[PDB]
């Protein structure tokens, strides 16, 4: 008979995958954390003297 | 009759049972600890306050995982449910004072928890090194209150040894000599041995700090002829091998869970693995002075400490080799304590691994007091010596409760921490490389990427760490009742049922010589 | 003096349950009162102690 | 020089640790101090294995030196045999009052 | 110094820097051969239905597992312990500089010649002139000569510190009551900066290091200057 | 060595009484004469109040919290010299 | 004697798996909570 | 292993309220002390 | 109809193991010659580049020019 | 009914009491040393004498009485006793170490020399080659008892055992004397501190040992040991044996070769 | 050590015993399958004619799955031994795994 | 048939691939027509019906080699679960952000960061390989 | 005999990374050699280079201390 594996892993997998991805890319994205990339290729360097 | 079960046991499942409490609990207050540490620096800035407050969290941190949870949970818990049964003891030989080093535990606890309520806490680091915890700069009773806890952990652990030791040499079936007891009572008798030897002279030099700071001596005090430096060897001398006593365990139960979920009646090369870890325990007291290669030592020292230090991997890869051999050709049953007992070994090896380039003097000047350090050591810890208990917890938690764990819930408990772990520690190297030190509560803004990556991750190992509460908990409240196991004619704690009746092997066994 | 192990051996194997600790009679209760009536006593003294030192005195 | 006054264990042990005595100077041994020698262990010459009870954990040492012991519970009635090497077992119950 | 998302080392300011690096990058690859090696038996023993559970005999392969390992210890131990010696040996120094730990802060004494001393502490964040980096920079900077071997002796009037510069490769912790010695010697002008390396009490975080190497005149005028 | 005196042939009280009262207890009673007699008060040094010795970093929990457990006015001084 | 069986052999009860939740709830959860009390603790005093 | 079916089975509800009641076990009380730092410190 | 041919019936997981240790080996020469060359040959190679005409004169004014320095302005 | 020969033993409250023992003595520790009070310390002693007393009380019930120590469990306490031994020389090694790296290396704070300057050593060939004396000499006795013992003699065991703990006495009130005579102290940098801490944790375990003796003695004459049985008396001799060689190894050390 | 012939020789040997008792069948087919082969057809044989005198049909069925399941990924091994058995099977009346729907999951 | 807690010390049932033939039967008690299929079986097994061998094979074993090593669809579950909860995770470090962290310091706002940068260029940080090396001073620009 | 002094030269009986006992000994050997000089009316520049070494080498506090206490009749080093 099928168990629990059968008739719910897919939409564990699926879902689970979903909603993780959506909140971690939010986090990462939206919400004003600074991750301090390298300045190399990315800033312009200004005067500073 | 609940006091004079729990309160009065002479029973080494019961205290067994005591230790696996108290360490899981303990590790709670470890856990909360390390999620201090990474708030304070999952962003740059400050949010504790100054590095005294955040060295209390460090420090009390390492003491608890350390002394309340591991040292407890390997030796205490596993080692008074196992060893007894394994050899066929009907206890251990001296049962009313195993009870006596379980009871030393909570009070050395209160003492710790008193150290970080009075006054400023003690902000020392582990180490608890002079002058900074002398009375000077940490006037008050805090210093003295973390020692007291330390002896008290001591006794209760050297008594523990004795124990252990007596235990395993006296009360095996006439017949079994020591080279056919299972790999996990022998790592429980070395590290005994180690524990024996070391941590007289832990008690040796924290007593020393403890008249520095108040009978006015001067062991530690240049002013009157003292050294600082004496300290740290003395502290040293226990805490090299303090690291292969927390691992040795853990190796034990490791090849017995390799062995079960490969499907052999025994791991490969056993007497290998004995000769791998007397070696590892014996080299383990010739190598401290590898957490002194900055403090000014001659060339000459700091060569051999390099050399005896790297020696240490021969026997530790014979035993790596011998657990991917027991592997070899076996049945492997993908269990959850199975993913456990892989994730140990592979992560362990990275640990290792990064150990071997610090035992290069050279290349410690710059890596010694960083993040490299602290990425050397959770390998090893925190994917080490928790994996291994996580293993054995899962593997004989329904030989302890006569209950089974939902099996599909414990992997998904291993997968977070798996990722959680790696995410933590992985990026410390690279902290540590670039110069980050350790015990900074705030780090040069260029740090931050990797400081807010690996907090992140220590959060992914609290959601673990949550997980794991309930799924101990939808156990107890199922109640799916052990029926059989497999392999018991290979692993005799089993073959008493689950749980084994209070009194087992009131007859012995019977085992003849031929 | 006289040898009156044979005395003690059979107080302390008479069939009546009590306990090596108790098994002494009367004398044993009142010795076990008094030390755990210190212990519990003093532990809770310790934690008023450490109520009162966790805090600043003026 | 020469005073006696001072008990021998024949006068004044008690408990288990006289049995102990008692039985091993009648070369007995009821609480498994000494281990058993096998016998050929076939089934016409099984090794008899003594029990208070209806069944007793045996250890079978398959071959000398061997660092795996085999485990397995003895029960009353017709031997048995190790599970790894086929020696024969069979138990004997008696009571401690037989 | 460090900069955003660095995975290894700061570059070399000295030459004893550079044979570190080298040698970090021989450790490296074994470690990383060893850690795969490992990764890839282990997942070989894993992915077959195949068994074979009989006793399996040790001695031969076990032989294997311990003179191989000796073997790659001692290729990492050779260039390891020549590095050692080498940084040991006499070097014939132009100056000497003290450095005495405090909490929180470094002083620094030049006394070969001239009374020179200061006091060298973190710039606090809200005084950073643009441009400045937080937690680094000092108000006094050890300027030094480039191109010279130096002499630094390190000690502490308190509790314990450690004076580290990692783009010198230098550790060496301050001790009270001791006065250890390391030889500093950069290749190149510019900015050096390290940071308190043993905990030392409520500001280990902020009592920073910075050396100002520049030419020998610049050098000696700055040192007048500062009498 | 084999110290110079010179016994055995199977193992005694008789002989251990003998090397109590004819060797140990004459030793203890040699060396009791020897102490008792170069006893008697010897005249104290001169005090320097050297920085090394008579430390103190935290008062004595007993007494005035500045005298060692076994004080003996006449050859401990104090930080500030011999007692008056 | 003493009770023997899964279930017996612990010093916390778990006949009601809802008072059993309750009391691991307080037990786990006060050793979690402790770090962070102390830290309030010694914020509080200075 | 085997084992029997369990004695008092745990539905997916009631693993729900499980799960809930111990992650709020440890979360509310840190957060508690968590959220009022800044009390606590500017104090 | 054909019978089927006696396949290998023995020592197959020795067979399997036997062949994978040796590919294990040569990937490890094969990664060898690549860490050699895309890291550590590379490293020899940036350094000696630099330092080969390197003039740290010209270098400490650029410095000094663009007013780094304490001692030197 | 078991059929191996080792002890089960009574569910005990002395494990308990003596864990608490610990924690008063250790709190009151910390409440003498910064809150100016010795009542916590004062109680935690009194548990710990009275924990002793009936932990080792029912230890004599078990074996003298009750007859639990087979040859098997005394085998057992045999190796209990030679761990704990081994445990307490790795803590004077300690010490010893301590004393070395100071002595060898002697800091300019001294005078760059060991003794330090201002250090007036006590001769060792005065009261400390007396002490010695009487600790070798006490190791001889002891020995005598031991065999009078063995050989069944009440009277010259209990003679030999008085003689042995009359020198434990003697010895521990001369270093009481010397104590109070030396005219350096426990202050006194770490000449004092190496001095006193290494021969004041000896002199404990001379007080310890001694204790041990005296209960021997006391049990000797209630006629509780045989001619083959008696570890608490081998177990004694054992530590008092230990007690003397730390002894000498502190006098060659600290008093003769630091002088 | 042996030859192949002769470790062949000796299982051949083992399973022919006339009087062999059903726990020396479980013995030996449980020792065999723990080494690093697939029986030949001819131990096999010896095994299912003991099946036989044991009045147990079950058994050789299931040494049949065994022997499959030894073979492991290498698919062309079964079907050879089941080849090479076809007179045994037929003259014992021993139905296959396959023939009985017992290779169906 | 049912297994018994009560059962531990006697040879049980287990279906395991490496232990073909377990020590007992799975099924011992016999009905009627099992009795009688068990006589049947001691004469020539090919006068046995497949429904009979299949019922002998039944008695003697609990699952087959197949059933018994079975793939199973627990990976969905498991790698969902674990994402979910990895997932969650990512609740609790918004929570954190929002509500615990303040501002980080003024050192990260981009008109700082231009300057900073700038001025590590000017004093040539890692210019070997890490930091300026990556810089064109020629070209005043970014490597390409 | 030698100016152009830079610093203190390497000396083989302090050859570790441990110079505390150089600064000292130099410290020791500068007093001695004055106390040796001021006494037979002899001239103290003849101590000069001692002077120059421990100048280099000791901390200042160091120097501070050890002055402070041959002062007060405290210092406990034989000059
Ligand atoms: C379980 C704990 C544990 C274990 C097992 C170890 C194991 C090792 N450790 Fe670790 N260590 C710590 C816990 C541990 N460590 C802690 C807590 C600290 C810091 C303490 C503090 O400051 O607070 C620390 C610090 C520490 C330092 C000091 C760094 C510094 O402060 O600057 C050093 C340097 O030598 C070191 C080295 C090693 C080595 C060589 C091993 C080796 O024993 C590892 C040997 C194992 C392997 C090598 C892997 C398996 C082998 C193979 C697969 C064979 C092939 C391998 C080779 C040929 C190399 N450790
Ligand atoms: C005849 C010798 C026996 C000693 C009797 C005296 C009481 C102390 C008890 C003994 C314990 C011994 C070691 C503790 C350290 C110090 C005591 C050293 C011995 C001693 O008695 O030293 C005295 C100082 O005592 C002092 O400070 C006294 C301070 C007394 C309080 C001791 C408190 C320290 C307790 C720490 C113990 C921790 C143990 C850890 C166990 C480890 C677990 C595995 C010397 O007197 P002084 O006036 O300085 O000089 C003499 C001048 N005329
Ligand atoms: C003063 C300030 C605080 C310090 C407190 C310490 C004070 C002094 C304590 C002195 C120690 C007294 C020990 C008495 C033990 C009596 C019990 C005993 O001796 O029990 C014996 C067993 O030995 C046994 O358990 C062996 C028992 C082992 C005893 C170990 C004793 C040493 C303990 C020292 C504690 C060390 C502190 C270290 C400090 C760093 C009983 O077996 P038998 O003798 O064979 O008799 C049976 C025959 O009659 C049958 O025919
Ligand atoms: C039956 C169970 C056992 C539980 C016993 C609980 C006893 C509680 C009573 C304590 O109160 C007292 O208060 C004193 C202050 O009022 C202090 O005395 C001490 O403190 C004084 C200064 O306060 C010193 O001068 C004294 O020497 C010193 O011993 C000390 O805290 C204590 O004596
Ligand atoms: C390091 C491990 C822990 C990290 C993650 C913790 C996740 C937080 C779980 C929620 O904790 C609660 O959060 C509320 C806010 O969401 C707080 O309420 C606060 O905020 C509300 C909204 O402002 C007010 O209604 C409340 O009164 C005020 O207490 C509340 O006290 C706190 O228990
Ligand atoms: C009364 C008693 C007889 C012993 C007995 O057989 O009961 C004797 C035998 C040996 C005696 C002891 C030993 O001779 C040694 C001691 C010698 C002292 O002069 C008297 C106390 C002293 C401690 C004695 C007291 C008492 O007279 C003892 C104990
Ligand atoms: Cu100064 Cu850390
Ligand atoms: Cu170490
Ligand atoms: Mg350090
Ligand atoms: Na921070
Ligand atoms: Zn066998």
């Amino acid at each position: 008979a099928p168990d629990f594996h059968d008739k719910y892993g897919n939409a564990v997998l699926a879902s689970g995958a979903t909603f993780c991805v959506a909140v971690w890319v939010y986090m990462a994205t939206q919400i004003g954390i600074e991750w301090n990339p390298s300045p190399v290729g990315r800033v312009t360097p200004k005067e500073w003297r | 009759m609940f006091i004079n079960r729990w309160l009065f046991s002479t029973n080494h499942k019961d205290i067994g049972t005591l230790y696996l409490l108290f360490g899981a609990w303990a590790g709670m207050v470890g856990t909360a600890l390390s999620l201090l540490i990474r708030a304070e620096l999952g962003q740059p800035g400050t949010l504790l306050g100054d590095d005294q407050i955040y060295n209390v969290v460090v420090t009390a941190h390492a003491f608890v995982m350390i002394f309340f949870m591991v040292m407890p949970i390997m030796i205490g818990g596993f080692g008074n449910w196992l060893v007894p049964l394994m050899i066929g003891a009907p206890d251990m030989a001296f049962p009313r004072m195993n009870n006596m080093s379980f009871w030393l535990l909570p009070p050395s606890f209160l003492l710790l928890l008193a150290s970080s309520m009075v006054e400023a806490g003690a902000g020392t680091g582990w180490t608890v090194y002079p002058p900074l915890a002398g009375n000077l700069a940490h006037a008050g009773a805090s210093v003295d209150l973390t020692i007291f806890s330390l002896h008290l952990a001591g006794v209760s652990s050297i008594l523990g040894a004795i124990n252990f030791i007596t235990t395993i040499i006296n009360m095996k079936p006439p017949a079994m000599s020591q080279y056919q007891t299972p790999l996990f009572v022998w790592s429980v008798m070395i590290t005994a041995v180690l524990l024996l030897l070391s941590l007289p002279v832990l008690a040796a030099g924290i007593t020393m700090l403890l008249t520095d700071r108040n009978l006015n001596t001067t062991f530690f005090d240049p002013a009157g002829g003292g050294d600082p430096i004496l300290y740290q060897h003395l502290f040293w001398f226990f805490g090299h091998p303090e690291v292969y006593i927390l691992i040795l365990p853990g190796f034990g139960m490791i090849s017995h869970i390799v062995t079960y979920y490969s499907g052999k009646k025994e791991p490969f090369g056993y007497m290998g693995m004995v000769w791998a870890m007397m070696s590892i325990g014996f080299l383990g007291f010739i190598v401290w002075a590898h957490h002194m290669f900055t403090v000014g030592m001659d060339v000459d020292t700091r060569a051999y400490f390099t050399s005896a230090t790297m020696i240490i991997a021969i026997p530790t890869g014979v035993k790596v080799f011998s657990w991917l051999a027991t592997l070899h050709g076996g049945n492997i049953k993908w269990s959850p304590a199975m993913m456990w007992a892989l994730g140990f070994i592979f992560l362990f090896t990275v640990g290792g691994l990064t150990g071997i380039v610090l035992a290069n003097s050279s290349l410690d000047i710059v890596l010694h007091d960083t993040y490299y350090v602290v990425a050397h050591f959770h390998y090893v810890l925190s994917m080490g010596a928790v994996f291994a208990i996580m293993g054995g917890f899962v593997h004989w938690f329904p030989l302890f409760s006569g209950y089974t764990l939902n099996d599909t819930w414990a992997k998904i408990h291993f997968a977070i921490m798996f990722v959680g772990v790696n995410m933590t520690f992985f990026p410390q190297h690279f902290l540590g490389l670039s110069g980050m030190p350790r015990r900074y509560s705030d780090y040069p803004d260029a740090y931050t990427m990797w400081n807010t990556i690996s907090s992140m991750g220590s959060f992914i190992s609290l959601t673990a760490v949550m997980l794991m509460v309930f799924i101990i908990w939808e156990a107890f409240a199922s109640k799916r009742e052990v029926l059989t196991v497999d392999l018991t004619t290979t692993n005799l704690e089993w073959l008493n049922g689950c749980p084994p009746p209070y009194h087992t092997f009131e007859e012995p066994t019977y085992v003849n010589l031929k | 003096f006289e040898n009156r192990v044979a005395e003690k051996q059979k107080l302390f194997q008479e069939d009546n349950g009590l306990p090596v600790h108790l098994k002494g009679g009367a004398t044993d209760n009142i010795l076990y009162r008094v030390t755990m009536t210190l212990c519990l006593g003093g532990t809770l003294y310790s934690l008023y102690c450490l109520g009162w030192a966790s805090f600043p005195h003026k | 020089a020469s005073g006696g006054g001072v008990p021998t264990d024949e006068e004044q042990a008690t408990g288990l640790e006289r049995e102990v005595m008692l039985a091993a100077r009648k070369g007995q041994d009821p609480y498994n101090i000494l281990a058993p020698k096998a016998t050929s262990g076939t089934k016409e010459d099984p090794n008899l294995v003594p029990s208070i009870t209806n069944k007793r954990i045996v250890g079978c040492i398959c071959e000398e030196d061997n660092s795996t012991v085999i485990w397995f519970w003895l029960h009353k009635g017709e031997a048995q045999r190790c599970p790894s090497c086929g020696t024969h077992y069979k138990l004997v119950p008696h009571q401690l009052a037989h | 110094m460090a900069y955003p998302m660095q995975l290894g080392f700061q570059d070399a300011t000295s030459p004893i820097m550079e044979e570190l690096l080298h040698f970090h990058d021989h450790t490296l690859m074994i470690v990383f051969l060893i850690s795969s090696l490992v990764l890839y038996i282990i997942s070989l023993m894993l992915t077959t239905k195949l068994t074979h559970t009989s006793t399996m005999d040790a001695q031969e392969v076990e032989t294997i597992w311990t003179i191989l390992p000796a073997i790659i210890l001692i290729l990492i131990a050779l260039p390891s312990l020549r590095i050692l010696y080498m940084m040991d040996e006499i070097n014939n120094p132009s100056l000497t500089v003290k450095t005495m730990g405090h909490q929180w802060y470094w002083s620094y004494e030049y006394t070969d010649y001239e009374d020179l001393s200061f006091d060298s502490y973190m710039i606090p964040t809200s005084e950073l002139k643009p441009g400045e980096l937080r937690l680094l920079e000092v108000d006094n900077r050890v300027v030094l000569p480039m191109e010279m071997t130096i002499r630094m002796l390190v000690s502490s009037e308190d509790v314990l510190h450690s004076w580290a510069v990692p783009s010198l490769g230098l550790k060496t912790d301050a001790i009270p009551g001791r006065l250890n010695q390391t030889t500093l010697m950069s290749s190149r002008p510019g900015l050096y900066y390290g940071q308190c390396s043993e905990i030392c009490g409520s500001n280990h975080s902020f009592m920073p290091i910075v050396l100002e190497l520049v030419p020998l005149k610049y050098f000696e005028k700055w040192s007048a200057s500062m009498l | 060595a084999s110290a110079a005196k010179g016994d055995h042939g199977g193992t005694g009280a008789r002989t251990w009484r003998f090397l109590t009262f004819g060797l140990a207890l004459p030793s203890v009673a040699l060396c009791t004469l020897n102490s008792w007699l170069h006893s008697g008060h010897r005249e104290r040094p001169a005090f320097i109040p050297y920085h090394h010795l008579r430390i103190r970093t935290k008062p004595f929990s007993w007494g005035d919290g500045n005298h060692t457990f076994f004080h003996n006015p006449r050859v401990n001084p104090l930080p500030t010299g011999y007692e008056k | 004697h003493y009770e023997e069986g899964p279930g017996k052999n612990i010093p916390f009860s778990v006949e009601n798996k809802w008072r059993l939740l309750a009391m691991m709830t307080l037990f786990f959860g006060s050793g979690f909570a402790a770090p962070f009390f102390i830290v309030r603790h010694q914020l509080l005093k200075k | 292993i085997t084992a029997k079916p369990a004695k008092t089975p745990t539905s997916p509800k009631e693993q729900a309220i499980g799960l809930s009641v111990t992650f709020l076990s440890f979360l509310l009380p840190a957060g508690w002390v968590l959220y009022h730092l800044d009390n606590y410190k500017k104090s | 109809s054909t019978a089927l041919a006696k396949p290998q019936m023995r020592g197959l997981l020795a067979r399997r193991l036997r062949f994978h240790i040796v590919g294990a080996f040569m990937v490890s020469l094969g990664f060898a010659t690549f860490y050699k060359f895309a890291v550590a040959e590379k490293r020899k190679k940036a350094y000696a580049d630099f330092y080969r005409n390197y003039d740290s004169m010209k270098d400490f004014e650029e410095m000094r020019k663009a007013g780094i320095f304490q001692s030197a302005k | 009914h078991q059929t191996h020969a080792y002890h089960m033993v009574n569910p005990s409250p002395w494990p308990l009491t003596g864990a608490l023992s610990a924690l008063l003595m250790t709190s009151g520790l910390t409440m003498w040393f910064h809150f100016n009070s010795m009542t916590l310390l004062m109680i935690g002693l009194t548990t710990n004498m009275l924990t002793m007393y009936q932990w080792w009380r029912d230890v004599i019930r078990e074996s003298t009485f009750q007859g639990h120590h087979t040859p098997a469990v005394q085998k057992g306490l045999r190796y209990g006793m030679i761990l704990f031994i081994i445990s307490e020389v790795l803590f004077f090694t300690g010490f010893f170490w301590a004393f070395y790296h100071s002595s060898l290396a002697p800091t300019p704070e001294l005078g760059g020399c060991w003794p330090p300057t201002g250090i007036h050593p006590l001769n060792p060939l005065e009261v400390p080659l007396l002490n010695t004396s009487v600790l070798l000499a006490s190791g001889v006795s002891i020995t005598w008892a031991h065999h009078s013992l063995m050989e069944g003699d009440r009277k010259h065991m209990l003679q030999a055992l008085f003689i042995t703990i009359t020198l434990g006495v003697y010895f521990t009130l001369l270093q009481a004397s010397e104590y109070y005579e030396a005219p350096f102290t426990i202050s006194d940098g770490v000449y004092g501190s190496t001095f006193f801490v290494a021969t004041g944790f000896h002199g404990l375990h001379v007080i310890i040992g001694s204790t041990f003796l005296i209960v021997c003695f006391f049990r000797q004459l209630k006629f509780h040991f045989t001619s083959n049985h008696h570890f608490g008396f081998e177990a004694a001799a054992w530590y008092w044996h230990f007690v003397d060689v730390v002894w000498l190894f502190l006098y060659v050390s600290i008093y003769w070769w630091g002088s | 050590h042996e030859t192949d012939e002769e470790f062949d020789a000796r299982w051949v040997t083992y399973f022919n015993k006339p009087d062999i008792d059903a726990w020396e069948l479980r013995k030996g087919m449980n020792t065999l399958v723990g080494y690093d082969l697939v029986p030949e057809p001819k131990i096999i044989d010896a095994a299912l004619r003991a099946c036989r005198r044991l009045n147990d049909f079950a058994s050789a069925v299931r040494i049949l799955e065994v022997v499959k399941d030894k073979a492991g990924p290498h698919k062309e091994i079964y079907p050879y031994v089941i080849q090479e058995l076809r007179p045994t099977l037929n003259e014992l009346g021993i139905s296959t795994p396959e023939e009985l729907g017992l290779d169906k999951v | 048939s049912v297994v018994k807690s009560e059962d531990y010390a006697l040879p049980s049932y287990v279906d395991r691939r490496d232990y073909p033939l377990p020590d007992v039967a799975h099924v011992k008690n016999l009905s009627a027509s099992q009795k009688a299929l068990k006589e049947k079986e001691k004469a020539s097994w090919s006068s046995l019906s497949i429904d009979e061998k299949v019922e002998l094979y039944r008695l003697k074993f609990k699952e087959s080699f197949a059933e018994m090593n079975r793939s199973t669809n627990e990976w969905k579950t498991v790698v969902g679960a674990a994402m979910f909860f990895i997932g969650f995770t990512a609740l609790l470090l918004i929570w954190e952000k929002h509500y615990v962290y303040g501002p980080i310091p003024h050192t990260f706002e981009e008109e700082w960061v231009a300057k900073q940068t700038k001025r590590m260029l000017d004093m040539k940080v890692a210019p070997i390989q890490g930091f300026s090396a990556k810089w064109d001073y020629d070209k005043n620009e970014w490597k390409k | 005999k030698i100016k152009n002094y830079q610093t203190a030269p390497f000396d083989s009986r302090f050859p570790n990374q441990n110079q505390t006992r150089n600064c000292w000994q130099n410290y020791l050997d500068f007093h001695r050699c004055e106390k040796a000089m001021t006494a037979k009316g002899g001239d103290v520049s003849v101590c000069e280079w001692y002077r120059r070494v421990y100048k280099s080498l000791c901390p200042i506090s160091w120097v501070s201390t050890w002055d402070d206490r041959r002062a007060e009749g405290t210092f406990p080093g034989k000059i």
